């Protein structure tokens, strides 16, 4: 008989969802990590890019 | 002790700087051997518009 | 050095400064209590343009808040960044707002006006080069409107030779938070065509139809709106705060940005903007950010720009880039758009980019946009307002509170002759 | 070596130095007990403290004051608080009979058994004093005894001790509020006797305390302990700078010499620079110049008179904690700038430095913790409408011969009721010819 | 909803006064809410604060809110003392200096348990501190090498939450002669972890006034509780510091096995309670040298952290390479052995924090082991 | 909610006792003055400068 | 160390007293056998103003217990606190009050008036500073009048300066109790204009009025009344007894109360008399205990103060309580009813604080008022003293127990020469 009742609609008041969403993930990536590619890509983008 | 106080917060900044100088260079030669020992692997980090 | 003084009035007015004061706080390195904790030496570089110091390396906001409603003062002061603020610029009043022009303006609203001035006063005295006022309100409402022109009126008189930036949130045409939003709209811009030195028109519709169509956000509340507000008004006072080549401060900005005194409405904008899932496939580079600028999605005043000719454009850039390409990037947006350029105005583009871009990013910018479209916003408030004019509806509560009838055309009357020049130089 | 004695007459005077010497305990590092719990502090080596606090073989540091009331239970307070250990016994000098509020009670008939102990008790702390640099005198134009014992008081120590300094930290009626009907007897058959006595003689009010602390402090619902709590950072301010060094070093005799023009226009009006409520004193600058600003601005003055309805005769500004002179000597000139502040045309040169190097130290209690501190003291020509409107409620009070029996029936003759009531149109009188500009 | 509040407390670093605050916590939706005391106001409206959790509310704890790091003093409010009260309870763990060097898994099955640890400490026992620790033992003839077994080595000290934690960590101690305990095999500590009944594993209170006076005799609340074993300056003397993600994944212990499987030897263990300026002085040589900084230096000062120092024994391979590259995706691409590459993530929740600099390890340990307490 | 009721039902009714023996409910009587409580801050409430910024030399 | 000697003449005035001891033996911590059982010294400190100290911790009231009729006494010493007084105090006397002041004032009154004069000298030297006397009685009635001023009259002589206290149950207009209120009040005025130095009449029409209207009693009772007038006169000897700030004792309120010697005649009133079913409720505090304490609803006796100026004004506040918001609050009524007060005298009001109050309650004012409003009460009682002295009514027995004719109209020229000067400072 006694329950929230109706669809929740997940938000944050503060503007918590417009801090992550104006973080580029690229940065949250190096945050967690750097980043890791080819040997061959880094050759061909220190050439020619 | 007064000047001793404000000696000890000179010897501070000094040790600071020359702790500063050291890691700066430990740091910048640790990612030329990281970099160095990936390429021999067959990968290599991402820099922006490498 | 130069320095900026942040008024608020309004509740929207007091959140989105108080959203505001987060972001620049976030940006200089201090924390909610206040004290200094950055980075870089270089992010204490011109702190004063935002805060005044306290003993001990306390830096406070030289920011004055104002309502009528002492409920918004107590969200503010309970907010996370809340406990930062001067208590003596809490310039509160028990009284009512009542979203009422003549209740803020005439009256009540001008009770308080002498202690704003007070506070206003001391703090551009304690001051030695001031560049001048921002003022964040709504456009329709009481308060940020009644007693927010009013305040416009008294610091123009006592500060002559300063920036006015006004940052007003003007009333929506799909929906509207208050009947008499074009009431106090056309009784506001009446005192804002002559008086501040520039506005910023922020539309709630069009800085909403950023949150679909490129940030791709399914639930936004204000606290999520106000951050792009927040984002540009750090993106424009980036010049003045933060070292770059090719600097640009808020009267550069108005002297090429303002051709004649009374064209001086705005559209903001601010574009390195993506969905969290786009956020990786995306390009990153001064093109695509030109071209974010340039596309009709992603500003934040309701008004098209493929609907007027472009009288200036300015694009102050943030983060580390050449010059070539913005120089040709925007050579190219006024070649490919010739026609919804203005031919009297050869380069009606001013740029501008600063060294380090905001944290979290890598290249950001913000946009400012003077064009004729603003003449659709001021054409609907003038229909909307001719509409409940024309029966004398909800004005009893303007006459009562001490407001005459001859000066509601006057308003209206400078309504319409500020839509003549920006029709006009539609069509030169 | 340099010190000074403090004498503390009626409830009032008395619980301004039960306070006073709260603070004087922590500004030593003094404990309640009576010693010390360690030297080799700036504030308790021994050039500071033996200003007020005497010693003794057994480590107690004995007060000099004397706390003399005509009645009990406010010295039976003070002797049973937590400064029970700290005064000596024979220092808190009690009586047995009220002075119920009577100027006649309060000087010439129960005064006599009081008298000669409290004398024999100032001389001897006279007799332990090496360089004894004056009387501070804190007292009531109010109720009976801070009204007749302190005129009695001053009359002997006239006598006995005749070039002495003698400086009065007097609770003046105020313009409205009041606390008794026969105030205006009281305070002008005073001032009245105490004039030709008195060296110099600081007056600070109640009702623009009272203001100070609505309207700075933050506090709507404040008592005396708040209220006279302000008064005891006036006097350390005023005699601190015998205690500790500074840049500029001003004696308790330069006060009485730079703020006392004439013989007998000794009344100075005082006022005080931090007076914010530490949640307030953190978000503004409290510079020198802004702190200077502070005390001239015409609300913060801890007397309800307007400086603007009036010309300075003397200022004297006591800076205290991290000021630097050359800051002081910009706001001193902005102040001398500016036209509201409006000097009489005989002492161009109005301005007295003191500058201590000490920073002030917080009590637990309202006022914040600042480094930076001024206290200003102004003798003025503004005081000349207090003392006309006492002059015109002593006039409507005596018309018609108001509680004229309870003084005339107690040993006091008439007279001296018209005598005190022309001495006071001589005083205003006085105050009204030092007024205009020189023109001849 | 279900409103957990607290007295809070606060230094001010301007104001030079303790300010006392009330803290609102609702679990529910996790949010935040403190109420000033002095001067009744409200003071940060209800609003989520995702990094305060509901294990970490405590008495005595220093939890993180928004820049004010917040000591726990008092209940305030009975309702949350009658349900988060008796759930929690005081124990006192004394790993005996037989099986010392084991003392990580001894940690490992403390954490396993369900336990939460608050302070950690090893010294050696004085004269009158070891006795102190006998008046239950008092007048039977057994004391000259109890004495003999608490004076021999170092020992490591914990204190120890859980609901019914005495009784439930007895059940883990199991019976007092381990010869007992090895008759009835019951996989206790002292059954599996122990050599006779003198020398049994570690030992505890068996009554909660016993808890209290055996943790004043330890960890005080006045200053003086030992030696706390450094051998300060012994030409190598590298620090670690194990962090508060790592001691509130629970990996502390695994971190102790992997590095005393290594031939490398702990000697002294302090977990210290971190405030943002001595966290501030320690990482102030960061400045500038690593772009992520101060997000580094909020998770030093977010949570409880253990420092540790390690004499460096182990050939070819020293602490440095033993800890691996600061970054822990690198160190998996890398050394695939180091701890911050079997046991870390993120480049800020590294498990380990060792000594940059090779010649500089001493001035560490001269501070998180002698300067700060 | 009186103690002596006049109208309650007992045999003697000494009408000189009043219907109440204190005149109101209040619970703490403090008994404490304000110059005994307000300077007794001083063996109590102390907060000194506790947390300093520790050298690390 | 000062002490009060307390004396009560009448079978109105041993009860009065008897709860005047209930009273002050509850808040000093006094049990029915009379040993202290308390919770604090500061009670205990001053209890030698009220209470003689004996042996074995038995601290016995100081009171002198008079009457003509043996029954009251009995009724005392079967009372509640019975076992408290001295047994030497009781001075009885085996004869009839005859409700005569002739009876109480020319005949065996005299007879006992020098046992009772014995009785208080034995009080009066136990002493080393006595601040003086307090009598309570009714003026209209027997013993209490005719032996109350006889003994008034003798110890006054006997003692010329210490200070007498009369609380004086003076007759009412709604209700006469006997038939000769008249010449015994003002047979007794006679004696209380020149002998008593401060007397506060309290009628018992106006008790049963703040009773059934404040209090909101069915059926108040005489231990009700009682307990209203000792609580008046418990909280005027506060300060001599309690410590505080701004300490009063009595002749500090009288120095500051009669501008004129013969103007001692005052009205008092307490006031937190909230209602207790209310109690709970009530915000009480310093605005309310000062308009409770000034409307014209809580005055004990029988004349309104809105018929005449008030002369002189007594606060004595008790309790944890801001001083700003005591003399704030005091200006605010002096302020507003302006019209109420002699202009001739300024600030015509006395605050005294002590920082105890009574137990039961937290704050509380004790109101002492001179005021020509006073004069009502008079004229009733000299038209109703003259109305039944013309035709010769009820005198046979005042000329035949050996009073002459002439002392009734000698009475009735003092009491309106008392009538003249409170009506000329009335009006200017
Ligand atoms: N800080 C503070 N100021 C006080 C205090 N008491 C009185 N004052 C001021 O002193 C004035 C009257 O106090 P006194 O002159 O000392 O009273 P008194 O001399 O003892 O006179 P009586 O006791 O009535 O004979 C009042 O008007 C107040 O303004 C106090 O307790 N603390
Ligand atoms: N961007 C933004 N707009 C807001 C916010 N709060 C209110 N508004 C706008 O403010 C308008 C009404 O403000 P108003 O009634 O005038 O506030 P008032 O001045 O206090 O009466 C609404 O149309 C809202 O769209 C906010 O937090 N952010
Ligand atoms: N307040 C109060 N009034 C009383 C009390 N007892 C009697 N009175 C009043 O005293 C009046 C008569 O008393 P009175 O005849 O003068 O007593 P007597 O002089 O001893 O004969 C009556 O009108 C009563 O109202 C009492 O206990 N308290």
């Amino acid at each position: 008989r006694f329950n929230l009742y109706g669809v929740p609609t997940p938000h944050t008041n503060d503007g918590r969802n417009m801090a992550k969403t104006l973080h580029w993930l690229h940065e949250l990536q190096m945050k967690r990590g750097a980043k890791i590619e080819s040997k061959r890509a880094d050759d061909f983008k220190e050439k020619f890019q | 002790q007064n000047t001793v106080v404000q000696e000890l917060a000179l010897a501070n900044k000094q040790l600071l700087m020359v702790r500063q100088a050291a890691l700066h260079q430990l740091f910048e030669k640790e990612h030329r051997q990281y970099q160095q020992e990936l390429n021999q692997m067959g990968k290599a980090f991402y820099v922006e518009r490498l | 050095m130069r320095e900026i003084v942040h008024l608020q009035a309004g509740q929207c007015g007091n959140q989105i400064g108080a959203k505001f004061w987060e972001v620049i706080s976030d940006e200089h390195g201090i924390d909610p209590t206040g004290t200094y904790h950055g980075d870089s030496d270089l992010q204490l570089e011109r702190i004063n343009v935002y805060y005044n110091e306290a003993t001990g390396g306390k830096y406070v906001p030289r920011a004055v808040l104002v309502d009528l409603e002492p409920g918004t003062m107590d969200s503010v002061r309970s907010g996370p960044f809340g406990q930062i603020f001067r208590p003596d610029n809490f310039v509160f009043g028990q009284s009512g707002a009542g979203n009422n022009w003549a209740k803020g303006h005439y009256t009540e609203g001008a009770e308080l006006v002498d202690s704003v001035l007070d506070v206003v006063r001391k703090e551009a005295e304690s001051c030695d080069c001031l560049q001048g006022f921002q003022l964040t309100h709504s456009l329709g409402g009481g308060t940020g409107s009644g007693m927010g022109t009013l305040l416009i009126s008294k610091i123009r008189e006592e500060y002559p030779d300063r920036i006015m930036n006004t940052f007003s949130v003007v009333p929506s045409p799909k929906v509207s938070d208050t009947v008499v939003e074009p009431y106090n709209a056309t009784l506001s811009v009446h005192q804002l065509v002559e008086n501040t030195d520039e506005t910023y028109c922020i539309d709630n519709e069009a800085l909403y139809d950023i949150c679909f169509r490129t940030l791709k956000l399914t639930t936004p509340t204000y606290g999520d709106l106000n951050h792009l507000v927040s984002a540009t008004m750090s993106g424009v006072t980036t010049c003045l705060r933060f070292p770059g080549q090719l600097n640009a401060d808020l009267r550069k900005l108005a002297v090429n940005m303002v051709p004649f005194p009374r064209l001086h409405f705005f559209m903001p904008g601010f574009a390195p903007l993506t969905s969290r899932g786009s956020q990786q496939y995306r390009a990153l580079t001064v093109p695509e950010l030109t071209q974010q600028m340039f596309d009709a999605k992603n500003m934040m005043a309701a008004c098209d720009p493929r609907h007027g000719r472009y009288l200036t454009v300015a694009a102050v850039f943030r983060g580390r880039m050449s010059m070539k390409e913005v120089d040709e990037q925007m050579l190219n947006v006024q070649n490919k758009n010739s026609s919804y350029f203005v031919e009297w105005i050869p380069n009606n583009v001013k740029t501008a980019v600063c060294d380090i871009p905001p944290r979290g990013l890598k290249m950001s910018a913000t946009f400012i946009g003077n064009s004729t479209a603003i003449q659709e916003l001021f054409k609907r408030i003038s229909e909307q307002f001719t509409a409940m004019f024309r029966r004398k509806a909800f004005l009893h509560w303007y006459t009562g509170e001490g407001m005459d009838e001859m000066e509601f055309t006057e308003a209206e009357s400078n309504m319409n002759d500020l839509g003549n020049p920006v029709v006009t130089r539609g069509a030169c | 070596q340099r010190e000074c004695i403090s004498v503390h007459v009626g409830q009032a005077g008395v619980q301004i130095g039960n306070a006073c010497w709260e603070l004087y305990c922590l500004e030593h590092g003094i404990q309640p007990d009576g010693q010390m719990p360690s030297d080799k502090t700036i504030g308790g080596g021994d050039d500071s403290f033996n200003t007020f606090f005497s010693e003794t073989g057994a480590g107690k540091h004995v007060p000099r004051a004397v706390f003399v009331d005509l009645e009990p239970t406010v010295i039976d307070e003070v002797r049973t608080g937590t400064y029970r250990q700290l005064f000596h016994p024979e220092q808190l000098i009690t009586g047995k009979e009220d002075a119920a509020n009577n100027y006649a009670r309060g000087h010439y008939t129960i005064g006599k058994e009081l008298i000669d102990l409290v004398l024999d008790r100032i001389r001897k702390l006279a007799d332990q004093c090496t360089g004894l640099q004056g009387f501070l005198i804190f007292h009531s134009f109010g109720g009976g005894t801070g009204s007749g014992f302190t005129s009695l008081l001053m009359e002997r120590l006239s006598v006995d001790y005749g070039k002495k300094s003698k400086l009065e930290f007097s609770i003046y009626p105020a313009p409205q509020v009041s606390t008794a009907v026969v105030e205006p007897y009281n305070s002008i058959l005073t001032t009245h006797t105490t004039l030709e006595h008195s060296d110099c003689a600081f007056m600070v009010d109640n009702e623009a305390i009272y203001d100070i602390c609505r309207r700075n402090l933050d506090i709507e619902r404040p008592t005396y302990t708040n209220l006279n709590r302000l008064i005891s950072q006036i006097v350390s301010s005023i005699t601190a700078s015998l205690r500790f060094d500074g840049a500029l070093n001003v004696d308790l005799t330069e006060f009485q010499t730079n703020l006392v023009p004439y013989p007998r226009i000794h009344f100075p009006l005082a006022t005080y620079a931090p007076v914010i409520s530490a949640e307030k004193a953190y978000h503004e600058q409290l510079s020198v110049a802004e702190i200077t600003n502070a005390c001239f601005e015409p609300a913060n003055q801890m007397v309800k008179c307007d400086p603007r309805h009036g010309k300075y005769m003397a200022c004297c500004l006591l800076y205290r904690g991290d000021v630097v002179p050359k800051d002081v000597n910009a706001a001193i000139a902005a102040i001398k700038t500016k036209r509201s502040i409006q000097f009489v045309d005989w002492c161009p040169t109005g301005f007295k430095v003191g500058i201590n190097y000490q920073p002030p130290t917080v009590v637990p209690g309202d006022l914040a913790k600042v480094q930076r501190a001024v206290c200003m003291l102004s003798n003025t020509t503004a005081i000349a409408e207090a003392w006309a409107r006492l002059d015109h409620k002593f006039d409507l009070m005596y018309a018609k011969r108001a509680f004229v029996h309870w003084y005339v029936g107690e040993g006091m003759e008439e007279g001296e009721f018209s005598e005190a009531r022309e001495d006071m149109a001589a005083l205003e009188k006085d105050y009204e010819e030092v007024g205009m500009d020189s023109v001849e | 909803s279900e409103r957990f509040v607290f007295i809070a407390e606060w230094y001010d670093p301007n104001a030079s006064l303790f300010r006392r605050y009330e803290l609102l916590f609702y679990p529910g939706d996790g949010s935040v809410e403190m109420h000033d005391v002095k001067n009744h106001r409200t003071f940060l409206k209800r609003t989520k604060y995702e990094d305060l959790h509901l294990e970490d509310l405590f008495i005595g704890n220093k939890v993180n809110v928004f820049s004010r790091q917040l000591v726990l003093i008092d209940y305030g409010d009975q309702y949350t003392a009658r349900q988060l009260g008796s759930k929690k309870e005081k124990t006192l763990a004394l790993i005996k200096p037989d099986a010392v060097s084991k003392a990580g898994e001894i940690i490992e099955i403390i954490n396993k348990a369900g336990f939460t640890l608050t302070k950690l400490k090893m010294m050696t026992l004085s004269r009158k501190e070891a006795t102190d620790f006998h008046i239950d033992h008092q007048s039977r003839p057994f004391l000259n090498e109890l004495i003999q077994f608490i004076t021999s080595g170092p020992i490591i000290a914990m204190e120890i939450l859980r609901d019914d934690a005495i009784c439930e960590w007895k059940k883990l101690l199991g019976p007092a002669n381990s010869g007992l305990a090895r008759t009835d095999a019951p996989g206790s500590i002292r059954a599996v972890f122990g050599t006779d009944g003198i020398r049994n594993a570690a030992h505890g209170p068996d009554s909660l006034s016993c808890a209290a006076r055996e943790m004043e005799l330890f960890f005080p609340s006045s200053g003086v509780c030992g030696p706390a074993n450094t051998a300060k300056f012994t030409n190598c003397t590298t620090c670690c510091i194990v962090k508060p993600h790592a001691i509130s994944e629970g990996l502390l212990g695994k971190i102790l096995m992997a590095i005393r499987d290594a031939g490398f030897e702990i000697s002294a263990m302090q977990m210290f309670n971190m405030d943002r300026v001595n966290v501030e002085e320690f990482y102030e040589v960061y400045k500038g040298v690593v772009s992520e900084y101060n997000e580094m230096v909020t998770e030093m000062y977010s949570g409880p952290c253990v420092a540790m120092e390690i004499q460096q024994t182990n050939p070819t391979m020293t602490f440095r390479e033993f800890c691996g590259p600061a970054d822990p995706e690198i160190a998996r691409h890398l050394r695939p052995g180091t701890l911050r590459a079997i046991f870390g993530k993120t480049k800020i929740q590294n498990a380990v924090h060792c000594t940059d600099l090779p010649e500089d390890g001493l001035l560490e340990v001269q501070y998180f082991f002698k300067i700060l307490d | 909610p009186k103690d002596y009721d006049i109208e309650g039902p007992e045999e003697v009714k000494k009408l000189c006792n009043s219907t109440y023996c204190r005149l109101g409910t209040h619970e703490p009587t403090v008994w404490k003055s304000e110059t005994h409580e307000k300077m007794a801050q001083v063996y109590l409430n102390t907060e000194f400068t506790e947390i300093k910024s520790k050298a690390l030399l």
